[PDB]
């Protein structure tokens, strides 16, 4: 999954 | 913008990730990691095979070496790389020596992993959280479960693991999508009870503080940050843990907002970092925002955005004096109070005596001796 | 319910 | 020994 703290 | 001269603050670029030829493909919360000052470790991958560790206590140099694992973080302050495969496959080298320190294969994979201290590793799993003791010689032990996870903590981005030096007390943050926005989730555990609390929270610390009457005892304090992902409203938070009954002094709760602009409604904490020398809160917002803290008082002495480039982690800086950053464009950014600057600050910009004199008396500054 | 502290 | 990286 992509990575929350990065969007 | 604010000229140097002016800031109670010193500001620093420690090294640009760019330069140095890394990708802006690897410039992100998994593939960048950063545990201290000392280091900053990339994972690369080209045609489906390293890392490259940035010693940034010798000049940035860069150490370029392949591996099969797919996830890796240096030590605060040795040559100790600690490297997984699988989630489940971890090995933990000296790297001045090649000699193997813990070697062993979990039961869950792991999914989240910071050092505690110098000697201690902490690993989350889909359902657990662990600690080793990096350097106590028993290679092939696993690590010891802590607890397990909070229901809070269910579906949340695990993104920080935090300790207190006495390693009894822990905080678990996790963060999830919500209205729109990004909650943070904070699961609270003493090892001495084996009991936990769910708290809300962007960011986490535990930290202590010389008060007056307690002689040269401290008193340990936890220090959370939250923004509520419904009205908006940030507010940080310090308070007392385990304290003890022969020290006649205690640390009251402190509680204090934590400014957000009109213009920047999905912002929210992204670190803190506390020096404990000067009694220092260091909060640092995704936006790039700083907002420092005087610790015995919550008060807010300075907010300043440092970047418009978006900053996706953080660690201390300077013998955990300061904080340090990584933006997304591979900046990394130090702030820590200046020596010179921050007492003359106080005193004229907020223009505040006393306040003056509990950071200079704290932090053996000049500037108050008037 | 317990609470470890007040949060 | 089994090794994740190459030392």
């Amino acid at each position: 999954g992509v990575s929350l703290i990065d969007l | 913008a604010m000229a140097m001269s002016d800031l109670p603050i010193e500001f620093t670029e420690l090294v640009d990730l760019m330069s140095l030829g890394i990708s802006p493909q690897f410039l992100d919360f998994r593939s960048t990691t950063f545990e201290s000052d000392h280091f900053v470790t990339v994972r690369e991958t080209k045609d489906g095979t390293s890392v490259a560790i940035v010693d940034l206590a010798k000049g940035n140099e860069v150490t370029r070496k392949n591996m099969g694992g797919d996830s890796a973080i240096m030590h605060p302050s040795q040559m100790v790389i600690s490297v997984r495969a699988n989630g489940t496959i971890v090995q933990i080298f000296n790297l001045e020596t090649k000699s193997k320190l813990k070697s062993f294969t979990l039961d869950e994979p792991v999914i989240f992993w910071r050092w505690l201290s110098e000697t201690t590793l902490g690993f989350v799993t889909a359902r657990s959280i662990l600690t080793s003791n990096v350097f106590d010689g028993n290679v092939n032990a696993k690590p010891q479960l802590l607890t397990l996870r909070h229901a809070n903590l269910n579906n949340t981005q695990i993104i920080n693991f935090v300790a207190n030096k006495n390693l009894d007390w822990f905080a678990v943050v996790g963060i999830l999508q919500e209205n729109g926005r990004i909650a943070g989730r904070i699961q609270l555990f003493s090892k001495q009870r084996n009991i936990s609390q769910a708290i809300d929270g962007h960011v986490a610390i535990f930290t202590n503080i010389l008060l007056e009457g307690n002689g040269s005892t401290p008193v340990q304090v936890f220090v959370t940050g939250n923004r509520n992902a419904t009205t908006g409203a940030g507010e940080l938070r310090i308070i007392e843990i385990d304290h003890d009954a022969s020290l006649p002094s205690q640390y009251q709760k402190e509680t204090t907002d934590i400014f957000f602009p009109p213009d920047a409604t999905n912002d929210f904490p992204i670190a803190v970092q506390v020096s404990e020398k000067y009694g220092i809160i260091y909060l640092l917002t995704k936006y790039g925002f700083i907002h420092l803290y005087e610790l015995e008082t919550g008060t807010n002495l300075f907010v300043n955005r440092i970047t418009a480039e978006s900053v996706f982690t953080a660690a201390p800086y300077n013998h955990e004096n300061g904080i340090a950053c990584i933006n997304k464009k591979g900046q990394v950014l130090a702030v820590e109070i200046s020596t010179s600057q921050i007492v003359p600050y106080i005193l004229n910009k907020l223009s505040n005596v006393a306040l003056a004199l509990i950071v200079a008396t704290r932090g053996g500054l000049p500037g108050a001796d008037d």
